[PDB]
């Protein structure tokens, strides 16, 4: 979540999204194995 | 790492997973790099090696089996060979990997 | 900075020239935060207020990607396209196409041209004409509604393999439960490795359904800023139309958009209000139009372009609610609250551009009106109550409606059909607690439509006949149309035959029900025992 | 249905239609409860 | 009259909560099952 | 309801003699000995049934034409298609590797 402010006092919020949840699941499995 | 670059290519670039798609892209000359797992059969691996030699396409030997390569791609099914048509937002081609 | 010159990727000279000729004097925050990323290997999910440069925000990256991927060259193949754009309504897609054409006006010559094609359901062009001129003209941009673009892509003459850019405008509406069936197929046909741009003013509502589109590398974007007034009136339903009249001939406006629930209601009330204006019930320089989505496409386009072009009132369904922008619209009336509340903000959102003085009004049924206002309040919408006197209803309004219905049986049929359609529309209502079928004023609504008999419905029988105390027989009711008058008289002369056909159908349905022989046996036993007790108790 | 959830065709049809209604309604359920 | 609204609101909220818990459990189970199937053929 | 038995010398329930019951034009139920069914020819590399080749007894092949027991491709009637394709690819790749090894050897003793 990154907020950017312009000259009109209007802010834009930009957040990256993760469509493939498998990356997190494999990462958590590897972390618990570690 | 090397898996991060592959994941970046999957998310942003252009790619083909599987032997048939990789061979088709090599025939069309649309491939920039081919990643080959260590689990691939010797005949198909040798045919891919000969095809890459014919088409002058870079070859990288993945350090793992087909399911490790699939997980690196982010898929829950085994993939034996991957072809990178366009790196996109990643830098796998620049780093010679 | 909001300056075109200091953007990341140095927009093409002809796109810059088109922007300068069109103007905008700068780039909006939406166009500042979306164009750099939608052309930079990132999918885009954009939520922004109406009329904030969103259309150009997804049109400029489309042209940039088309030029970048060498789509405008002789190397590009035939029967292939590059970019697709989808919108839920035909007018919105045509407006997007007009914007793209305006941008391509300044496209330089001496190079392979870039063209667009609009694929909407029309009665002036079959899908095969679309395929023919797609093959002949070879465009790289397709813009259209889900149905006709699905039909177009399903034709074997069109190849989708070279597509690399999909844009969905009003993406919350296209991922709705109704549209998801078509959009799933449309995205199924197209290649998965692509760049997707979803743009909608209520993109947050389609929460987890955005991943159904197939986003790869997405970045959600939220843009936020009394422009307009939001009022409501709580009145008896039978007076509602009269109140509408009392607004049309008294309030000050240049354009008033009046929303109706159904299309048949639009036509029926348009005809009745025209009849009232014939008798000079309302005296003003008002021109009244009707525009619902079941018309032929050419008629819809002609009506919309006549209304857009002096004080005008529009009777429209939810087709015009979302997306399209008619300038100089002052008043918006929602004769009923919408079936879904998410569209409410769109229906009253046609006004307030650049903080213009515009008013929105809504009508309530007096029964469960205590639940709609807090429901909007929880959703951060404040509705200030407005008190409007019901002028001119001293006598004969429902009587006038009734005696106008008695002139032509077609008017009776249209009225009853509209009432039944509204009842079905109310049946499919979200927020069930707020809008209850039991608490619905069936008699009030029937009085609103000028009917004199409640149609046979399960709702009428259960939750609740002749509104006019001296009943009128249908036998002496004349259809007033010569071709159908003889058909009605023939059917009347065949009353017993059709009745017996239905009787035989009913008996055959009885014999085909679950274990019908056993049911007849049980009825025999019950009838024997009951008819025995009916005399044994008395004796 | 492989797990003995439905005992006959009527149960399957009723489950289908009830699932359709509940899918129609959950989206407004939250604000519907918050308002009260 | 209002008892029906309260009753079906509470019932369907309870149904949604149970559905959320059940869907989380089912997703975890199916994910583990397909991972085990992938790693089982060797 | 009429009972039938073997029509030959063997009285035992052996795989050699098996009985079916048929109604003759005389209106009676009678036994009939059934021969052993034929077996589909199998590929000599993978053991799968060969496609396009008739299934007959060993001695019934001598009385049919060659097109009923062969396939027009090389090794047709002996090996299936995928095995032949694998043989071709493997032979070509082996020859190419032999060429490469010979070139490398010619280079490596070219030093002295
Ligand atoms: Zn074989």
């Amino acid at each position: 979540a990154i907020t950017e402010i312009y000259d009109d006092s209007t802010t834009v919020e930009l957040e990256t999204l993760e469509p493939n949840d498998n990356f997190e699941y494999l990462a958590q499995l590897n972390n618990v194995k570690l | 790492s090397i898996n991060q670059k592959l994941a970046l290519v999957i998310k942003s670039g252009k790619y083909t997973l599987g032997y048939k798609s990789t061979v088709k892209s090599l025939r069309q000359g649309k491939s920039k790099l081919i990643i080959i797992a260590a689990n691939t059969p010797v005949l198909r691996k040798s045919e891919l090696e000969y095809y890459a030699m014919l088409s002058k396409t870079k070859v990288y030997y993945f350090q793992g089996g087909n399911n490790e390569l699939g997980t690196a791609v982010g898929k829950l099914f085994r993939v034996g060979v991957v072809s990178i048509l366009e790196a996109g937002d990643s830098d796998i081609l620049t780093t010679l990997a | 900075s909001l300056e075109w010159d200091n953007l990341g990727f140095s927009l093409l000279p002809w796109i810059r020239t088109g922007l300068d000729v069109m103007g905008f004097e700068t780039m909006t925050p939406v166009q500042a935060s979306t164009i750099p990323m939608l052309a930079g290997n990132k999918d885009v999910v954009v939520d922004s207020v109406t009329g904030s440069g969103k259309t150009a925000a997804f049109v400029i990256p489309v042209l940039e990607k088309v030029v970048k991927e060498e789509a405008n060259t002789s190397k590009f193949k035939k029967a292939h396209f590059h970019s697709l754009i989808i919108a839920p309504t035909r007018e919105l897609s045509r407006q997007i196409e007009s914007v793209v054409l305006s941008f391509l006006e300044h496209y330089p010559s001496d190079l392979f041209p870039i063209k667009c094609q609009l694929l909407v359901g029309t009665n002036e062009a079959t899908v095969r004409d679309d395929v023919s001129n797609f093959l002949r003209n070879r465009p790289q941009i397709l813009i259209g509604t889900p149905g006709r673009v699905l039909d177009f892509l399903q034709m074997p003459a069109v190849k989708t393999s070279a597509c690399s850019m999909v844009v969905m405008d009003e993406a919350d509406r296209l991922l709705d439960m109704s549209f998801i069936k078509d959009t799933e197929k449309i995205l199924r046909l197209l290649p998965k490795q692509r760049r997707t741009g979803l743009f909608s003013a209520t993109m947050r509502s389609a929460g987890s359904d955005i991943f159904k589109t197939g986003l790869r590398n997405p970045v959600r974007i939220t843009v936020n800023s009394s422009s307009l007034k939001l009022n409501y009136c709580v009145v008896n339903p039978a007076e509602k139309l009269q109140l509408l009249v009392s607004i049309l001939n008294n309030y000050k406006f240049k354009k008033c958009i009046v929303y109706f629930p159904t299309c048949v209601s639009v036509s029926y009330f348009y005809s009745f209000i025209q009849y009232l204006g014939k008798r000079n019930i309302l005296v003003n320089e008002v021109e009244i139009f009707s525009l619902h989505g079941k018309l032929q496409t050419s008629a819809r386009t002609k009506t919309l372009t006549a209304f857009t072009d002096s004080n005008s009132v529009l009777f429209t369904t939810d087709v015009a609610a979302r997306g399209i922008d008619i300038p100089d619209v002052d008043l918006v009336i929602q004769l009923d609250p919408p079936t879904n509340t998410d569209m409410f903000m769109h229906r009253c959102g046609r006004t307030g551009r650049a903080n213009r003085v515009g008013k929105a009004i809504t009508f309530l049924n007096e029964g469960r009106e205590e639940d709609f206002i807090p429901f909007m309040q929880v959703k951060n919408v404040e509705l200030e109550e407005l008190d409007l006197e019901v002028k001119g209803i001293t006598a004969n309004f429902y009587e006038d409606f009734r005696n106008w219905i008695l002139e032509d049986r077609d008017r009776f049929d249209k009225g009853v059909k509209a009432y039944v359609a509204f009842i079905k529309y109310y049946s499919n209502h979200s927020a069930t607690s707020i809008f209850r079928l039991q608490s619905l004023d069936y008699v009030g609504i029937a009085k609103l439509y000028g009917l004199f008999r409640l149609p046979r419905m399960p709702e009428i029988t259960k939750y609740l006949n002749w509104l006019v105390d001296p009943p009128v027989n249908m036998d002496e009711y004349k259809y007033k149309d010569k071709k159908r008058e003889k058909e009605r008289q023939e059917t009347l002369k065949n009353i017993s035959l059709i009745n017996d056909k239905k009787k035989l159908k009913s008996e055959l349905k009885k014999k085909n029900l679950a274990w019908s022989d056993k049911t007849l046996t049980k009825e025999r036993k019950l009838e024997r025992k009951e008819k025995m007790s009916l005399k044994r108790k008395a004796i | 249905s492989k797990g003995n959830a439905f005992k006959h065709k009527r149960a399957l049809v009723e489950h289908i239609i009830q699932a359709k209604a509940d899918a129609q309604r959950e989206k407004a359920l939250n604000e519907e409860a918050e308002a009260r | 009259e209002e008892e029906q609204i309260e009753k079906d609101l509470q019932g369907l909220q309870e149904k949604q909560r149970l559905n959320v818990k059940r869907e989380r459990r089912r997703k975890n189970e199916m994910k583990q099952k397909e991972l085990q199937r992938m790693q089982m053929n060797m | 309801a009429q009972r039938v038995t073997f029509r030959r010398r063997n009285p035992y329930n052996t795989r050699s003699n098996k009985i079916k019951v048929v109604k003759t034009p005389g209106g009676i139920l009678r036994a009939q000995h059934v021969k052993k069914l034929a077996t589909r020819p199998k590929c000599g590399d993978c053991g799968s049934a060969l496609q396009g080749i008739s299934t007959l007894r060993p001695r019934q092949y001598a009385t049919v034409s060659k097109t009923h027991k062969t396939v027009s491709r090389a090794y047709g009637g002996s090996r299936c298609a995928n095995c032949v394709k694998e043989r071709i690819i493997r032979a070509f790749l082996i020859e190419e590797q032999k060429i490469v090894k010979k070139v490398v050897k010619e280079q490596t003793e070219a030093a002295k």
